[PDB]
């Protein structure tokens, strides 16, 4: 029928009827998209159409130009740009004129205007957009909707467009935003839209802020909006101050004292939770930023050079005034507790905890009073806060100032574990655990240990919000006791730690608490096993016989339930069985890594035997086909080479996992196993490489899917390489294909860009080190990659450019530089010195963030040295 | 925003993240020993 009738039906509840329209419009966009969008835009522009139709039409245009999937989003944009320059010209003039003619609140034009902009802006294909949008907001005769919707467009633009290509007009974008935000603006709806619009645009106003005149004008309009009689705006503007402080910290000194200080604390001191939440954040962010600077200042000094950015210690100054606002807000506990609800009460504890790490000592004399004053308050709210606050400040004052107070705090803490209110007891175990975690010497004491250990054992039977916390308190205690025993006993494991006489009592309680039916509440099950692993790992050698017994119990459970899973009744049953499986599978990874190696083999020969029996019955599909390949992976560790025996019977299941590409998740964990199979059987995985490498190349040969995967199959190609040596020749061919194309990859798919670049790098190393030698005869397969050295260095050269550099990538790229020199032998020097950016990437690596990013980077220049004295 | 931090202790994100980091170090070990 008529596009108008088909649209009013896309929103028809009748399932069959809805599909009809969704397939009519669907196919209409296949046959002739240009015509479609012109007619759909006309329908949106005509005010005379029904609200439903109009909105249905704009949602259609929106989903022809954008999506959540970046690869798909980047595809709808290319399809749009390839259309007739005039068809697009009509679509734009309807979509753009629609602004202001919509009585419905959320405009559809905006998200279209937005959708089209992200595609046309980069290429200067829509020169109407900015001056027409700015014109609609600054014209004095513009209606409420007109200003509102237009700012709603700019709000989406900055948020959806490539962060880079917009700085040119940052001048225009900003003049329209701050105009909407002006106190004299009659509508609060407009103000909020604009204030929210500025929030997503500050990311490129760097050129504007570098100018006193404007920066100052922006700051005023922002602070003035923190006084608006519409909470929605108040917060939005307060959100800006938070952002403005994280991007333009270098500036804030001028405004801080005379304005920001008054505004920030008034919100914290508010009665409105929304506003309160934003003011507390403001300061914990300052605390985070002035910390990230103390690191810069500490590293630059270790080089003597001036730190590019300087701290102005604002927290240190605000400390006096913040503490009482925080400690008092701790008092607003949420009786009806929810470990999923974020509120000022919880927010206030984090800020105190952060204020303690940032300023250190100074904090102590400001919190102690409240503590000793409320520690025994008849009303728990002030009693809990007196204990919460105590904990938050345990990190980041001198260990030689808290120990005496802590010791002098133990007995009262011990008692608080017998408190009438759940909340007080919940926070008490956390404090005890933090005391055990940061200042062990007070827990592992010949005075309070016995009564403390007794406190925690009973605590395991308390309520889930207490029981869950006690476990961490135990594990933190056990790690310490172990460390306090193996300071230096000449051997690897200690003789006996002061939990040796109670170990057997300790372990069985955690074995019970694991099955407490109310285990889902407050993450008890998970925490309970997590504690058992940590307490078994950290244990005295004379507790072994007790660890054996515990290990026999965990195996027994991965049976009671691992034949459960070959008899599933429901998807609820399906789900919990796997949740138990996983918890036993992970508690398995540490008991094996603990018992005698001789013993750890017989346990593994049993579990793998059972996993082999479970795989055959559920090869088709599988609830039991994800966390099981993860259980297999560790059984493939506590046998190493010995796993060869299993390989043939397990091979096809490595594969059905590999073939299952629709559930990329299984597949991901499957592809990882292959790597582990490669390192356990160096040179016995040869009779399996070839199916696997096949099942893997097919996985990449066609698109679709989804694309976390690609980077891990690539990385594994390297593992295979190393393991099968001159058998890689067969595939090296197509391998450098995917590699070649995947390096040229371009785009928070960042973070994914880095992850993919690291995979390629890791693969290149695997192939090179794989086809070169140890005790060889001569060498020379590697040189089959010789023609790529150029690209490899040139792909690494481009990595040196991107201001991203995840220190993991610098490592694998640095390490690869080393490999090429060791293979490729002084022709590489001329190619590396041709790219100055490579020298800079190695120097950046020689500075340690993460460790042995330095070691791989210190070793690549090392190899690139004594080339210089050879020929 | 920071709910992860309140009562900081220390599921699907970890075990996975935590497994690769191990599968990664084992790689560094397997490669490094073969480098030198």
């Amino acid at each position: 029928m008529e596009l108008i009738t088909i649209l009013e039906k896309t929103v028809s509840p009748d399932r069959l009827e809805l599909e009809a329209a969704q397939k009519f419009l669907e196919r209409a966009a296949v046959e002739n998209l240009p015509t479609f969008l012109v007619e759909l835009s006309r329908v949106l522009a005509n005010p005379g159409n029904s609200q439903v139709a109009r909105v249905a039409a704009g949602l259609q245009i929106k989903n022809s130009l954008t999506s959540k999937d970046p690869d798909i989003k980047a595809q709808y944009q290319q399809r749009w740009l390839a259309i007739d320059a005039n068809a697009r010209r009509e679509v734009k003039n309807y979509v753009l004129q629609t602004l202001g003619t919509e009585t419905y609140r959320p405009s559809s034009a905006s998200q279209c205007v937005a959708g089209i902009a992200c595609a046309e802006i980069p290429v200067n294909q829509w020169p109407e957009l900015i001056p027409q949008l700015v014109a609609n907001v600054t014209n004095p005769n513009s209606t409420e909707h007109m200003k509102e919707s237009t700012l709603e467009a700019i709000g989406y633009i900055c948020q959806d467009i490539d962060p880079e290509q917009l700085q040119d007009k940052s001048n225009e974008i900003l003049t329209a935003i701050i105009q909407g935000m002006r106190k004299e603006e009659p509508s609060n709806n407009v103000k909020l839209a604009a204030t929210n619009a500025l929030l997503n645009s500050l990311e490129f106003t760097k050129a504007n802020f570098d100018k006193e005149s404007e920066r100052h004008f922006i700051m005023q309009v922002v602070c003035e909006a923190t006084q608006c009689p519409d909470t929605r705006v108040r917060v939005a503007a307060l959100q800006n101050l938070v952002k403005i402080m994280s991007l333009y910290y270098q500036y804030m000194e001028t405004y801080m004292g005379p304005a920001l200080f008054a505004i920030t604390i008034e919100a914290m001191k508010s009665d409105i939770d929304e506003v309160a939440l934003q003011g507390i954040e403001f300061w914990s962010n300052v605390c985070d930023e002035e910390m990230d600077l103390a690191i810069e200042a500490s590293e630059a000094a270790e080089q003597g050079r001036p730190p590019e950015h300087t701290s102005k210690f604002y927290a240190k100054g605000a400390l006096q005034y913040l503490v009482p606002i925080l400690t008092q807000t701790l008092t607003k506990q949420d009786e009806n507790d929810d470990d999923d609800d974020w509120n000022p009460c919880k927010a206030a504890g984090v800020c105190l905890m952060l204020l303690a790490t940032c300023c250190e000592d100074d904090i102590v004399p400001h919190v102690l009073p409240f503590i000793k004053e409320h520690i025994k308050n008849p009303d728990w709210r002030y009693r809990d806060a007196a204990v919460m606050a105590f904990g938050c400040i345990l990190e980041g004052p001198e260990p030689s100032q808290l120990k005496p107070l802590v010791i002098q705090a133990m007995p009262t803490l011990i008692e608080l574990m017998k408190d009438p209110s759940v909340v007080v007891r919940d926070t008490a175990a956390w404090t005890v655990g933090r005391i055990c975690e940061l200042l062990p010497e007070a827990a592992i004491n010949d005075v309070y240990l016995a009564p403390l250990l007794q406190c925690l054992i009973e605590g395991l039977s308390a309520e889930p919000r207490v029981a869950s916390n006690v476990c961490w308190a135990f594990s933190s205690l056990a790690e310490a006791a172990y460390e306090a025993a193996d300071v230096a006993d000449d051997q690897e494991e200690p003789a006996t730690y002061c939990l040796s006489s109670s170990f057997e009592l300790i372990v069985q309680k955690l074995l019970e608490t694991t099955d407490r039916p109310d285990g889902h509440q407050n993450n008890l099950r998970s925490s309970a096993y997590e504690s058992l692993m940590e307490i078994v790992k950290n244990s005295a050698k004379d507790c072994y016989p007790a660890v054996q017994k515990t290990t026999l119990v965990i195996m027994e459970r991965l049976q009671q339930v691992l034949q459960m899973e070959s008899h599933i009744q429901s998807t609820s049953d399906r789900i919990q069985f796997n949740d138990l499986q996983s918890l036993l599978c992970a508690t398995l990874q540490n008991v094996l890594r603990k018992v005698q190696h001789q013993d750890a083999l017989q346990i593994s020969d049993v579990v793998m035997a059972s996993l082999l029996r479970m795989f055959q019955s559920t090869a088709g599909s599988g609830g039991v086909q994800e966390d099981a390949l993860m259980a297999v992976s560790t059984l493939v560790e506590v046998l190493g080479g010995e796993f060869l025996k299993y390989m043939e019977a397990f091979k096809p299941f490595l594969g059905i996992g590999l073939k299952n590409y629709a559930e990329y998740q299984v597949c991901l964990a499957a592809v990882g196993l292959v790597g582990d199979l490669c390192r356990a059987l160096q040179s016995n995985i040869i009779p399996f490489c070839d199916e696997v490498m096949q099942l893997l190349l097919e996985n990449l040969g066609n698109e679709n899917v989804h694309r976390s995967v690609k980077p891990q199959i690539l990385s594994v190609f390297g593992d295979i390489a190393l393991a099968i040596g001159g058998e890689f020749k067969k595939y090296l061919e197509v391998v450098l294909n995917t590699l070649q194309q995947a390096s040229q990859a371009q785009v928070d798919m960042v973070d994914y860009l880095n992850e993919l670049r690291e995979s390629c790098l890791e693969a290149y190393t695997g192939i090179v080190q794989g086809l070169k030698g140890d005790q060889e005869n001569v060498h020379p397969d590697v040189m089959l990659v010789q023609p790529r050295v150029e690209f490899i260095l040139s792909f690494i050269d481009h990595i040196a450019g991107d201001e991203d550099h995840t220190d993991g990538v610098v490592a694998c790229a640095a390490g690869l530089i080393g490999d090429l020199c060791t293979a490729f032998g002084k022709d590489v020097l001329k190619l590396v010195e041709a790219r100055p950016m490579i020298h800079e990437l190695l120097t950046e690596g020689r500075r340690s963030k993460t460790n042995k990013a330095k070691t791989l980077a210190t070793w690549a220049t090392k190899e690139l040295r004594k080339l210089k004295n050879q020929a | 925003p920071r709910l992860s931090q309140y009562k900081s202790k220390y599921e699907q994100s970890e075990r996975r993240r935590r497994l690769l980091e191990l599968q990664k170090s084992k790689r560094l070990d397997y490669v490094n020993h073969a480098r030198r």
